[PDB]
RNA sequence: UUUUUUUUU
């Protein structure tokens, strides 16, 4: 904080900020208060009635959500497995090495209350059709998330192939007309079930029923596409994390970095609840989203774009961010890393480590400095004013000379608009 | 009781009289040859309207009662009198009725039509049945008549027998009217 | 259980039709189904049927019939105080309000309309009254039970000495 | 309503 006093009167005031946005939450705060992830379902009806209800509702296309939830509960309950290690996360524990667990042993079950809708029942539904029905429903959930006809049909054809390779003579349900199951994403229990299934079948990938994971892979990194970008930039650059966090040169991505790196919220633990913070309900607005970290996302993906990266020409271009300042830092860093290759001795035979024999030099001119360090680059940048070098712009242009596909309001579009000039 | 722990009491007491008011609309058609002698054959033929039931569960008692009502008061078409080659029987009804039953609790209904169509072959008789029904609960405060009252009974005799012809077990409470017991099926 | 329930009763019966009735059996058949679609008080339903019997016993002609034979028409009216032994258990409380029904009757040979205006209500008085069963004019013969059954009313003619109402399934 | 590679058994 800082004090700002009215000059003419010497009065004291404290300028606050408007809040059109919403506050931020962390997963650690959910397990610091209550320790049980609730899940509400119905278990009044037997399995055959739910099978009939689901199958007929899907054939007609007027199935209810509660019946699908209860059917998935009553189907994914006899699946189990072994357990290797000591699963635990955010002060919770699950089993111990050398026992068996189910799929719903990760969340607490309870009793849903209130009146329930009706269905269209059938009295001929062979059991063999359970192998692929949960898979079909999860695939429907997956395909109902992207609003694009081409992608939608490609994904539903992949889904039909997935069902065919298991139970061929399977036929499509939910016909191509009135669209259903796109409202289900607004529900909370369905996404909890999907997330639990995805985590369980992600840890045990050798399970014979692993094909269900075809339908739940979009649910893991949801609303967290700022960590992915940071990792991709760390891999493309090839440097350690310390050098990457050093090269920021502006306190707008740094605010996001401080917002994204707190003691709790354990990252790098694949067997944790972190990636599923959204679906499980642990947080409303995830701090790693791209709507609260726009500068970080844009700078990271522009640096990635300027270093001959593949996953750079399909990102989006968030607005309300000053492109002139982040762009310059990204360009400087890209030129710095892609214009000096660090060579040196790495493993030394006994007492024979090569030493750099460079004390006499002639690099007093505008030519670049060798090695990669912000200290010596800021000096050269300052001594050569803020104007980018013509060689730097030539490198940037040749780095983006050829680009086939582009989409409106994409970082590729912005780069081809400003740098291709 | 033959085992241990297999529920106890069922305190909620499903076994008790509950009343349900609702609008009903019915339309039935039957086609066959060798025109249709006697009423027992009516029950026998119509009993195969739900050999493979695909209707909205929870309405089976209502649908069975409704089929019985429609079979009760079906009127033969003039063609039956004029020509015997291909007789036809038609029926149509509509109103508001309230039924007592103890099957359980019925979920919320909806004003949707349901169509059924099946062939039959009972010994000498063969043909087709085609029904179209629509039932939906009413929340008004009118004083509707009992569904049983809608049966005139001046044709055919006894209600336990007839209720059994359709697969429906009922009771003959002395001081009131007939109340459902269960669906034999 | 033999329960004696007291009530004041008023009844007005009217029948209109063509093909004027000849035998009492046809009239009884026509009147027995006066309640095709009953929407009255449930707990008074059996009692009304008993009162219909009374109206049958009191069938009368009017000068209208003597004025023309092509509009057959019969009237009847009765009223008073009575009490009835019954084995239906317990009857709910009853109010004093009029009730009316009008239905079409179609038995083939005879077709027309039947109108019944009834008002049965509690008798809070403590004075003795005769038997309601010993109120009709059908001293006639022992076939009172046959008439009741033809209407559809089950009665007992055992050593009790009366024609007490027995049961329902009056529908047949 | 969230989202922001017409990526993904």
């Amino acid at each position: 904080s800082v004090t700002v006093k009215r000059i003419i009167d010497n009065t004291v005031i404290v300028p606050k900020l408007p809040a059109n946005e919403d506050p931020v939450e962390y997963p650690a705060d959910y397990f610091r208060k209550s320790k049980e992830i609730p899940l509400y379902i119905n278990t009044t009806k037997s399995l055959s009635d739910l099978r009939g209800y689901v199958y007929q509702g899907l054939k007609s296309g007027n199935v209810s959500i509660i019946h699908v939830n209860s059917y998935l509960y009553g189907a994914l309950k006899d699946i189990r497995g072994k357990l290797d290690k000591d699963w635990s996360s955010f002060g919770i524990n699950i089993g111990k090495a050398g026992d068996t667990i189910g799929i719903f042993d990760l969340v607490s079950l309870k009793a849903l209350d209130g009146v329930l809708p009706d269905g269209v029942s059938d009295a001929s539904r062979t059991s063999a059709d359970d192998k692929w029905l949960p898979l079909y429903l999860l695939g429907l959930y997956r395909v109902g998330r992207t609003q694009m006809p081409e992608y939608r049909k490609k994904l539903m054809d992949g889904l039909t192939n997935q069902c065919k390779m298991i139970n061929e003579q399977f036929e499509p349900l939910v016909p191509e007309g009135r669209d259903i199951f796109d409202v289900w994403g607004n529900d909370s229990n369905y996404t909890k079930i999907v997330a639990a299934v995805d985590m369980f079948f992600h840890m045990f990938k050798k399970h014979e029923c692993a094909s269900f994971r075809y339908g739940t892979i979009v649910s893991r990194f949801k609303d967290c596409a700022a960590l992915a970008t940071f990792g991709h930039l760390c891999k493309i650059t090839g440097m350690s994390t310390e050098d990457v966090t050093t090269w920021i040169l502006n306190r707008e991505v740094a605010d996001e970095m401080v917002q994204m790196m707190l003691p709790g919220q354990e990252i790098d633990k694949a067997d944790s609840y972190m990636p599923y913070l959204i679906d499980f309900g642990l947080s409303s607005k995830s701090p790693y989203s791209s709507v609260k970290n726009p500068a970080f996302h844009f700078w990271g993906q522009l640096t990635a774009l300027l270093l001959r990266s593949t996953r750079a020409r399909n990102a989006r271009q968030p607005d309300d961010i000053e492109y002139t300042s982040l762009t310059t830092a990204g360009l400087l860093y890209a030129y710095a890393v892609g214009s000096s290759a660090d060579l040196a001795q790495q493993f030394c035979v006994g007492d024979n480590k090569y030493t750099p024999d460079d004390s006499t030099g002639g690099l007093t001119t505008n030519a670049p400095p060798q090695g990669r360090d912000v200290v010596e680059w800021l000096g050269w940048f300052e001594d050569q004013n803020r104007k980018p070098t013509p060689d730097m712009m030539q490198y940037a242009k040749r780095a983006v000379m050829s680009l086939q596909g582009l989409r409106e309001k994409t970082i590729g579009k912005y780069a081809k608009s400003e740098f291709d000039k | 009781k033959s085992y241990f722990g297999v529920d106890e009491m069922d305190t909620y007491d499903p076994n008790q009289l509950r009343y349900e008011k609702f609008f009903f609309t019915v339309k039935m058609t039957v086609r066959s040859n060798r025109p249709f002698r006697t009423y027992s054959d009516v029950a026998a033929a119509v009993s195969h309207w739900d050999h493979m039931y695909i209707g909205m569960a929870g309405k089976r008692p209502f649908y069975k009662i409704l089929a019985f009502l429609g079979s009760s008061n079906l009127k033969a078409t003039p063609a039956v009198l004029a020509d015997q080659g291909q007789p036809e029987y038609h029926a149509h009804c509509e109103g508001r009725a309230y039924l007592p039953h103890r099957m359980g609790k019925t979920p919320p209904m909806l004003n949707v039509p349901e169509h059924f169509r099946r062939p039959f072959n009972i010994g000498l008789y063969k043909g087709t049945i085609e029904l179209t029904m629509t039932i939906y609960d009413d929340e008004s405060l009118e004083a509707a008549p009992m569904i049983w009252d809608h049966f005139n009974s001046s044709k055919f005799s006894d209600f336990r027998e007839k209720a059994l012809m359709f697969g429906l077990i009922v009771e003959k409470k002395a001081s009131g009217a007939w109340v459902l017991d269960s669906i034999s099926h």
